[PDB]
Formats: structure tokens, sequence, C-alpha cells
RNA sequence: AGCACCGUGGCGCAGUGGAAGCGCGAUGGGCUCAUAACCCAUAGGACGUUGGAUCGAAACCAACCGGUGCUACCA
């Protein structure tokens, strides 16, 4: 179909965060990756079609006319996504405070590391292209015989 | 035999019986120290003879373990024969909270100590501070300050905390000690370290004068032996000698001696005549004790208690020689303004000690005694206290005693006094 | 005196506190370590009104005075024996999660 | 060496065969109507099952489905499988072609515990009996019906175990074989009855001093009060030391288990009583726990 | 910052959870098969085995998710990892009686205790079968 | 699928035996990726996009 | 350092002299629209090691080894 993954605008509200327990009447509480605490809510397209969980990641809005209302969660991001963001450059783990920075909460944590795609096979395509108009030999029988 | 007696202080988690595993090549247990886990819990004893390796000051390697530096016979560091200079002991003083009392304890034997710091933690703790306000209640001189962890970390971090320890002190003691690095569970740089303590001084004593020993340690008796004579294998007065030179077969007197109830509200001790059967201080045995080392000065008579030290700030002298008894000592107290071994922030940020006053729970550390105090008397003299003593104490000297109270679940320092008494 | 503080403030007292799960997303925990001369009653009846839940003052051989709770708390099980002396700080296990 | 060789040798046979499964236990073919009795599961067959007693030869029984216990089970495999031995009653039985018919649900509150017991004295009866009697000639029947048999008839159900008209009595003392009859299998019985059995097992406790108190002479008076301790004695086993836990500085745990019965506690009492009268009167004074346990 | 293979899940009959990469995640901090697996279930207070192609089986059920690891890290802080340096390379002793572990790569030895609870565990959670197994 | 043989279960009532007879169990969920089977072409293109 | 108890199938254990079993497992089938639930068939044992007692045992005795608990705290 179509891409699974977006990145924030860092204009027109947009940026990332994670959900930390949920809260009746379609709201939750959901903590920011630089800032201070937050309470969330979420949209009407995905009120019983995409469900969010806690310690789910996703991609807030925010509001235009007025800061420090309250902010909207406008999308989720797939845990097969998170592990990839979160590698590259971009999001801490950590969320920057995690309740709050100044207990330190939950340390290391070492790094995991999705380190585990290739096996150590699929190694070489470098190899013959097609022979023909050539006679070769090719018996089998080989190795059978040592002696 | 030791001639000199070096202890070691600095909160837990800096290494403490860490430096003294580097140099002795021992450790110490009692079973109940593994089950809480890096805990020392009681007190460190190991000797560790000093000869001189004669091309040495710094050279740039050598194997680990400090057979090749002192406590040998023979050199491989110079390739030539070894020259004795001095002998000495260790000791090891607790850093945990609950351990103060028990620091205080052996705080009055020891000659020197080591005070130790690592680079993994924040500049100057809470119980750091607290041990230093201790000793100068002994108020020894000779003192030497040092980094447990410098290779742990980075050589930046490094020289800053440097910086910052190097001016903190000499504004609180002199002498201008000096701040040194070491490593001592990788066990480097003690050429270093024991350069320094070369330097450190014979101190004084005196070895004519009636015999005094503060007690310590007690309990060999078995297991085994199990067959034959059959048990056991008689017990000691382990501790140190100030005063005289305690010879095989004299007759010693142990001035508490045995405890005895109140018949109604006085109790009465009675003291315990004892002899010396035999003087043993490392694996060596002596026939004279000279002042300064551990000697384990066997004793007689009767069983029960003295389990692992029930000696607890006991005193020993020959016959004849009685230093005096007190039950009521009037002690002349002078407080500390800030609650050292609080922690809350940061050291600086302390809560101030509250007044000395009736009524209340102390302590009292006459030296080596852990005697139960309180108060009944503010007044004979302003800042003169007479505290009543449930175990009785033995005067030798004016005596210098720490003032512990309790904070919550622990005492900590509050202030310092003199018997006038 | 020191005696004693120490023998406490380094010694027993170690204070259990564990989750499960009973079926689906439904949970059940227990606490054990605590004390004889405490009422549990008193404590259990506190945990209960302050959420809607279910206690217990449960006695078994070798284990006693052993109390359980139902649904997941871990979290308010730590917290309220923490600023109370009822847990060292020292003492705390969660087997949780 | 006969015996090793025996042994080895009869690894790679081709085996002696021996009297060990068979055999009734008692004179009778048969028990009476609700009577106990222990049997061996020789199958299930889903409408009841066949089973065979152990008591009495190997003779048949079959317990009917349903019949197994109270409980819905569905399966009854998961209860009691083959291979078993368990307990059993009586409900009818028919003596005209062997018919006998069982409940395992009419045996309530243990009441087979008695089972245990009786069946395990059975078999140590028999199994002597052969050992005996085939060193010499003679099938087992005979042998059996001279020695065993007698003393189930005699006195009326005290086994041929217990009670002191028994064999057991003749391990302790003797004069009982005068009025049976009895060959050279005299000796070959009494000599198995005493190479076996085996009594087996009794209390060890070990004395406990606690010499708390003080006085002029603490350690000497300890070594006295020690040296009368343990041997003493000696004599034939039980003994009654080695002494050998030291505890604490007042407390010294001395051994002082016995093989042979009660009388491990008259030594221990007296040694007590003449170390805490008569000596410690140098030293403190004998407390014990006691003194005896451990157990 | 060390890298550990991330344990990946299977979500079998909406009960189990099978953990397919378990031998090699034991592998990696070095530590045998058995003893990691026992605290692992102890913890949750689940049945279910290893045996197989050396994949792991519980009785315990979750909503899938890389949220396993919280178990994981409280293995690795207690056993593992020495708090001299913050490193694995770390390979177990067996030193005197309940006395283990060794580091190695600055040889700060540190010793720690292994788990054999038998506490307390409730009950769950049927009933009638379990007296009737108990028959 | 199996999901879609667990909402056919018939049927409710406590104890046929002991045990119980339940439909539904709850689930909320709920779906993950929607693989979406890619191949248009994958590699050469992600150089310059 | 002694005392006590324990060592049996991958794991937890039963088995007081006629002497290889059980519960959880692994593997393969069957029941079910599927999954739990539940049946069945397979393979898997130096009964810690050594000596001794015994017609004969894995069971009893001794020696050593390992594991765990308790008391010990070692000049
Ligand atoms: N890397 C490194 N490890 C060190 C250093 N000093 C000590 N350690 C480690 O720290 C641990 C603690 O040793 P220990 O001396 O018992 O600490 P302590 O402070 O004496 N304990 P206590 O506070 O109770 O006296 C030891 O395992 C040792 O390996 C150091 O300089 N570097
Ligand atoms: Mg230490
Ligand atoms: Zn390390």
């Amino acid at each position: 179909q179509k891409r699974d993954i977006v990145y924030a605008d860092p204009q027109e509200g947009e940026e990332y965060a994670q959900v930390k327990k949920a809260l009746g009447n379609l709201r939750l509480e959901l903590q920011l990756a630089d800032g201070s605490k937050a309470i969330g809510s979420i949209r009407g397209a995905m009120v019983r079609k995409v469900w969010i969980g806690q310690g789910d990641v996703v991609l807030v809005s925010k509001r235009s006319f007025n800061k420090n209302d309250i902010v909207d969660v406008i999308h989720r991001y797939n845990p097969a996504e998170v592990r990839a963001l979160v590698k590259d450059e971009v999001i801490p783990r950590d969320f920057r405070s995690s309740d709050e920075r100044d207990a330190k909460n939950a340390h290391s944590d070492y790094v995991f590391v999705a380190e585990n795609d290739d096996d150590g096979g699929a190694d070489d395509d470098d190899q013959n292209v097609l022979d023909r108009n050539k006679v070769v030999l090719d018996d089998p029988l080989a190795t059978f015989d040592e002696l | 035999q030791a001639t000199v007696n070096i202890g070691t202080i600095g909160h837990v988690a800096h290494g403490k019986s860490t430096v003294v595993k580097a140099l002795s090549g021992v450790k110490t247990q009692k079973y109940h120290r593994e089950a809480v886990m890096n805990i020392t819990i009681h007190l460190g004893y190991a000797n560790a003879k000093v000869f001189k390796c004669d091309k040495c000051e710094l050279p740039a390697a050598f194997h680990a373990f400090p057979s090749s530096q002192p406590d040998k016979t023979d050199c491989p560091t110079c390739g030539s024969p070894l020259t004795l200079k001095r002998h000495f002991s260790f000791v090891d003083c607790p850093g945990h909270d609950v351990l103060m009392a028990t620091m205080l304890n052996g705080a009055a034997i020891m000659d020197a100590a080591l005070l130790l710091i690592a680079a993994n933690e924040p500049f100057p703790q809470p119980q750091t501070l607290e041990h230093l306000k201790a000793v100068e209640i002994m108020r020894l001189a000779n003192l030497v300050i040092l980094q447990n962890k410098i290779d742990l970390v980075g050589e930046v971090h490094a020289q800053d905390q440097y910086h910052k320890i190097r001016n903190y002190i000499d504004s609180t003691i002199g002498s201008n000690i000096p701040i040194i690095p070491i490593s001592a569970q990788l066990k480097r740089n003690i050429d270093y370290l024991l350069e320094y303590l070369c330097h450190i001084p014979l101190p004084t004593r005196q070895l004519n004068c009636p015999a005094h020993m503060t007690v310590v340690r007690s309990f060999d008796i078995n297991k085994p032996g199990e067959v034959d004579i059959e048990n056991l294998r008689g017990g000691v007065a382990g501790g140190t000698v100030t005063r005289g030179i305690i010879r095989v077969n004299q007759v010693l007197e142990i001035r508490p001696g045995q405890v005895h109830a109140q018949t109604g509200g006085t109790f009465s001790c009675t003291p315990l005549r004892t002899r010396a059967l035999t003087l043993k201080a490392e694996d060596n045995s002596l026939q004279y004790a000279v002042p300064g080392g551990l000697i384990a000065v066997g004793t007689t008579l009767d069983p029960t208690l003295t389990r692992q030290d029930k000696m607890v700030g006991h005193m020993i002298a020959d016959e004849g020689s009685l230093p005096e008894v007190y039950a009521e000592i009037e002690v002349q107290y002078f407080l500390f303004e800030e609650m050292v071994g609080r922690s809350k922030q940061r050291d600086r940020n302390a809560k101030r000690v509250q007044k000395l006053n009736l009524q209340e729970t102390l302590q009292i550390n006459v030296g080596t005694l852990t005697a139960g105090a309180t108060v009944v008397n503010i007044t004979k003299n302003p800042d003169i206290a007479k505290l009543t003593l449930v175990t009785p104490v033995c005067c030798t000297l004016d005596e210098h005693i720490a003032i512990s109270r309790l904070v919550e679940k622990n005492f900590r320092l509050i202030g310092w006094g003199i018997i006038r008494r | 005196q020191q005696k004693r503080s120490v023998q406490d403030a380094l010694e027993a007292q170690k204070v259990h506190i564990r989750v499960q799960q009973r079926k689906g997303k439904k949970f059940v925990t227990s606490v054990q370590g605590l004390n004889q001369a405490l009422n549990f009653r008193r404590i259990s009846r506190e945990f209960q009104r302050r959420w809607g839940c279910n206690g217990t003052v449960i006695v078994t051989p070798d284990a006693g005075t052993v109390i359980q709770l139902q649904g997941n708390w871990s979290e308010e099980i730590k917290k309220f024996l923490l600023d109370e002396n009822m847990a060292t700080e020292q003492n705390l296990e969660i087997h949780s999660l | 060496l006969d015996k090793r060789q025996q042994r080895f040798l009869a690894a790679c046979l081709g085996v002696t065969t021996w009297d060990g499964r068979d055999v009734c236990f008692y004179e009778e073919k048969l028990p009476k109507e609700n009577d106990v009795v222990w049997v061996k599961v020789i199958q299930v067959n889903d409408t009841s099952a066949v089973v065979q007693l152990l008591e009495y030869g190997n003779h048949e029984g079959i317990i009917p489905y349903t019949e197994i216990t109270r409980i819905r089970i569905r399966a009854i495999g998961k209860v009691i499988k083959v291979g078993r031995n368990e307990a059993a009653q009586v409900i009818r039985i028919d003596k005209e072609k062997g018919y006998i018919d069982l409940s395992k649900k009419q045996v309530t509150l243990k009441e087979a515990k008695e089972c245990e017991a009786r069946f395990l004295k059975g078999n140590e009866v028999r199994s002597i009996v052969c050992h005996v009697a085939d060193e010499c000639g003679i099938p087992a029947a005979q042998a059996m019906e001279m020695i065993a048999y007698p003393l189930y008839r005699r006195q009326p159900g005290k086994h041929a175990w217990d009670w002191l008209h028994e064999l057991n009595r003749n391990r302790d003392v003797e004069g009982i074989l005068g009025p049976l009859h009895l060959p050279e299998k005299a000796q070959k019985l009494l000599l198995a009855t005493l190479e076996h059995t085996v009594r087996n097992d009794t209390a060890t406790i070990h004395a406990d001093i606690e010499m708390t108190c003080f006085q002029c002479d603490g350690v000497n008076a300890l070594r006295d009060v020690l040296l009368l301790g343990r041997r003493f004695k000696a004599d034939q086993e039980p003994q009654i030391p080695i002494s050998v836990t030291i505890v604490g500085p007042p407390r010294y745990r001395l051994r002082a288990k016995t093989e042979e019965r009660e009388e491990g506690m008259r030594r221990m009492r007296e040694t007590i009583e003449t170390m805490a009268i008569e000596i410690a009167k140098r030293g403190g004074i004998l407390r014990v726990v006691h003194g005896p346990y451990a157990l | 910052r060390n890298r550990l293979p991330e344990p990946k899940l299977e979500k079998i009959g909406k009960k189990k959870v099978i953990i397919t990469n378990f031998g090699r995640i034991c592998q990696a901090f070095n530590r045998p098969i058995q003893d990691v697996k026992d605290y692992i279930e102890k913890e949750l207070s689940v049945g279910g085995n290893l045996d197989s192609n050396d994949a792991l089986i519980l009785k315990y059920e979750i909503q899938k998710s890389t949220a396993f690891d919280n178990i994981l890290y409280k293995y690795l802080d207690e056993f593992v990892k020495c708090n001299s340096c913050h490193k694995i390379d770390t390979t177990l002793t067996k030193e005197g009686r309940r006395m283990e572990l060794r580091c190695n790569w600055c040889t700060a030895t540190r010793t720690v205790q292994a788990v054999g609870s038998a506490t307390y565990s409730a009950q769950v959670g049927k009933r009638s079968k379990a007296r009737l197994q108990a028959m | 699928k199996q999901r879609e043989s667990t909402l056919k279960q018939k049927r409710l009532t406590t104890g046929d035996d002991g045990d119980v007879e339940v439909a539904d169990r709850d689930m909320s969920d709920g779906e993950g990726e929607d693989e979406l089977f890619v191949v248009p072409d994958v590699l050469p293109e992600f150089t310059f996009i």
C-alpha cells in the first residue's frame, strides 16, 4: 500500500512522545521527550479503529491558537518502527525526563540493538553467470571416492 | 612484630579493606559479612614487613603482587638483597553508617590512618568528613589522603577532583598532607604509596612505665582442637600495648573484670586475675612484647562469654598496677555546630547540633569504650555533665571522649569531651 | 543500644512483594516480611478503602501473617511502606512485570 | 573366594531359581468375609479389574467398576494404574470355585495402615524360613508347616513376629524351642533370624552442658567434668562417646547416640548428675537445656 | 552501552509465550542454560520448560511487546554486571558455600547469591482439578 | 482466522462437570502490521530518496 | 570447622530385602470449525563413587565425594 512511517515536522506542532498510563474518558497521560509532564487526548478517527497502549510511542500535535491547553494523539508508530527511529539518531529511549530528571529513574537499561538481522548466512551474490555453449564436465559421485 | 599501627578510614564504596588486600595479601571474614555483602562489620588486622627496594622509586612495570615490593627477604626489582627498615600492622575501621561506634572503638588504638576517597562519587560525602572530626578527638598528626580509583575513570575527572580536594585540605588540617593516586584491585602504584609511609617517623612510646593494654579481641578456643587433651587451646586478650613490656609468665589484672548485676540499684564489678601463657603476634611467637603491634596475650580461667569480643574497651595491666575504675565520670563537653553523617542533598547543607540536655540516651565513647549513659546533671559548673555509666571505665589518662547521640536509628557524632577526673 | 541498633538496621527484616496473574488481564498481589507486632487488620482495611480491592489476613505455616490484595498493585505497595517506617527502603522485592 | 566368585558368575547366569515369589504366608487358603488384605494390581480391564492377593498365594480377586471410590474420576486409569500394591477388603466370597469380590471404597480413614504392618511381618517370616529350609533338602511346604504355621495356630492372631511367644522372643532370649519339634533346621533358623534382623535404629540425643557462672576455678573444673563425660564407657557399644561438638564458650555438646533402646537415657542422666553435683563446685554450675536432643 | 540480542517472542494459543532467541541470549552474557531459565520462571511464577530446539515456553500471557526486557534487566544487574566498572565480560566462580562471581576486566571480585525462593505464592486458580490430582 | 474461530463459540453456563463454559473470553485487540508484501522495487532508489 | 539431612529418567520425586516406577517434560499421532482442556504410543536410568554385611537389595554398615540447612568466626 503506502508508507508505515512518517517523520515529525517541528513546525506546525508535532513532536514525538510516549504514553505513561491511561485514564478514562478517552484521555491519557503523556510525557515529553525533552519537556515536562503533559496530558494528551485522541482524535475521533482512532476512537476504536486504533488502540494506543501504554508505553507506545506516538506523534502529538499542538494547538495553534493557544499553547499549554492540551495536546492530542494524531498518529501511532508501530513497534517495528520504534526500534528503528530510536536507533538512527533521533529520539531518546529514556524520553528526557522519565518521570522526572532529578531522580534519574530506571537506570541502564543497557542498549539492546536489533543487531539480529543477519545470521551469518546471506553472503555472496557476486558469483557466477551462465556458461552456455560450452561442453563442461559435471558427473556426480564426487567426493564418494578418496581412495 | 609490628612497630607502628596504620588504620584505614573512608566511606564504604571507596575501598577500605581493598588497599589492605593489596599489601598484606589477606582478607577478613566472619560469615555474617558475606550475607549482607560488602560491609566489613568488625575490624581488620594483618601484617606486612617493610624492606627497601634499592633501585625503586617509580619504575614503569612489575608484577601486580606486592612480593617483588616489600614483605620479602630478596628483591628482584633491584636484583639485590633486601635490608629491613620497618614493619607495620594494619587495622580496618568501618565506613558504613551504623558502624560509627565500632570505628570509634578502633580509633584510639591506631598511630596513623589512610583516608580513602574514590573518583566515582561526589566531592566530600558526609561519612568521610565525620571520620575526620572523629580522629581529631584522639588527635593524630600523621594522615594520608588517597584516591583509590583513578584508572576506572578517565585522566580528566581525576585532575579536577584532585584540585577541589587539595583546596579543601590545608584549610582544615595543616601539614598540607599529600593526595595520591593508587590502585588496589589492580594493585599498582604501591611503590609510590610505600615511599610516603617509609618517611612517616618513629613515634615515641614508653617501655618502662607500668603495663597498659587495650583489648579489642578474644576467642581462639577450638574447632578443632577436638581429640586428646580435649579442649580447647585457651583464650586471649588480643590487643595493643602502650606502656611497659608484657613478658611471658607475668600476672595480669583485667580491671573491668567480671561484671556483676545490680543488687537493688548499685552494681559492682570485681577484677579478674589472670596469667600470661604466651605472647603471639603474626605467625611468630614472642617472649616479650614491645609497645605497638597487636599481641595475643594468652589468658586463663573459666568459660562463658568473650565469644567474639565482650572485652570491648577493657584494660589489662600488671598485678599491683590498677588504673582507677570509675562508675561515674564528670565530662567537660564541647559540641560541634554541624550534625555530620546527615545525608540530605549535600554535606555542606547539614543540620545543626541540638544542645546537651537532661534525660537523653547517649552514648559515651571513652577511648575504646561504648558505655551507655543518661544525663542526670547538667549542673555542677556550667558545661559540665555528671554522667553515670552502667559499664565501668578505667582511667589511665584524663581520657579523650567522643560523644555520640542517636539521630534516627543510628548515632552521629555530636561533640567531644574530656573527663575532669 | 548500638548492638541492637546494628542487629536491626543490618539483619533480618526483608520485605517481599510479588505480583502474578489470574488470567487474561486479571492479577493479584501479596506482601510478606512485615513484623508480627503490627495489626494486619488495620493495614489491609486501609489498602481496600483507598481503591476497589479485596484483602485478607491469611496465616500460613512458617510464612505466616501474609496478606494479599486484588488487582495489580506494586507501586503503591512500596510507596506506602517507604514514608512509613515499614520498609527500611533496603528490603523491597518486586517480582512484577 | 567362592562367595565373591558366585556373585560375579551369576550376573552372567542363567539364574538360580528361588522361592521369593510364591507360597501362602498363613495356613488358610482364603480369608473370611470383611477381611482387609494386601493385593497387587495385575491390570485394569475397564469393567472392574483383576488383581491378586499376596497374603494368600497368588490367588485372584476382582473389584467391580464403580467400586473404586465415591468421587467422579472420569478415567479409571489415573487413580490406580498397574503394578501397585494396595489395600482392599472383601464383600462376597465363593469358596466353591474361588470367585472373590472386593472393594477399595470401604477401606476408609486409614485402616490400611494395619495392612502394611501385617503384610511386612508375613513377608519376613516367609523369606526367612526358605533360606533356612533349602540349604539342606526338603521343599518349602514342610519346613514352613513345622516352623512358621505353629505360632499362628498356638496363640490366636499374634503373628510370628510381635508378642513374646513368637519369633522375636528368640532374638531377645531363648527357651521357647522346647514344645516345638526341630532337627538341624533349628540352627539355620536362629542364625538367619540373627544374620538378617535387626531391630534397627533408636534415639541418640547428646547431653548439653551449659557451664555458666564464674568462680576462682572454671577451666580446671570443666576439665574434671569432661573427664567423666565419655569413657566412662565402652562396654559393648552403644557406648557412649564421642563427644565432639564445640558450640559456644559455656556450651558443650556431647554426642551420645544409642543403637539399642532407652538404655542411653539412663547413662546420660547418671553422668550429668555426677558432673553437676559432685563436680562443678570448683567452677560454674552445670545447667541442662535439656539435653537430649537432637533427635 | 553494550549490545544484547533483543529477545523476540511469539504468541501461541493465546496463553503461552515461546521465546525463540533464548539460547543465543544466554550465551552472550556467558551464563549457562538451566540456571538463567530458573530465575525467569520463578519471578513470573509460571511453569513451562525449555528443551525442544532451545526455544523456551512459558504459561505467562501478555500482550505481545518488547516489554519482556524488564525481567532480563533484573537478572543482569544482580548476577552478571559488576558494581566496580559497568561492564559484562564476567565469569562465575565457586568459592565457598553460596559464594560465586568474579570480574576480569579490572578483576575487582564481587560475590552474589542465587535464588531459592519458597516463601509465598498465593493460590491460582481452579481447584476441583487440584484436589482431584492430589487425590 | 483463529479469532474468527473463537467468535463462533457456543456457549455460556457455569458448570458441566466442575469447569466452566464461557464465550466470549475477552479480547479487545486489535492488529499490528499489515506487512504489505514489498516487491515493486526496493534497493537502488533508496540512496536518492 | 563440626553436626544434621539429602543424592534415583531432561526437571521435581515415590520406592523398610525377591529389587525400575510416577508427576511435569521432550518427540510423534488422535480427539476439536481452531485453541485451551483431554487421551495414546515412542525414546530417555553406572539408583553419587568405593569397599563391607547379606542366599539375594537401590534400601542396612563404613570410607570418600557433592548439595543444602544449623551451630563455628579461629593468634
Ligand atoms: N576498579 C577498582 N575497584 C576498586 C578499587 N578500590 C576498591 N575496588 C573494589 O571495591 C570493592 C570494595 O572493596 P572494600 O574495600 O570492601 O570496600 P570497603 O569500602 O572497604 N567496604 P567498607 O565500606 O564496608 O569498608 C572491592 O571488590 C574492590 O575490588 C579501585 O581503586 N579500582
Ligand atoms: Mg571492607
Ligand atoms: Zn569489571
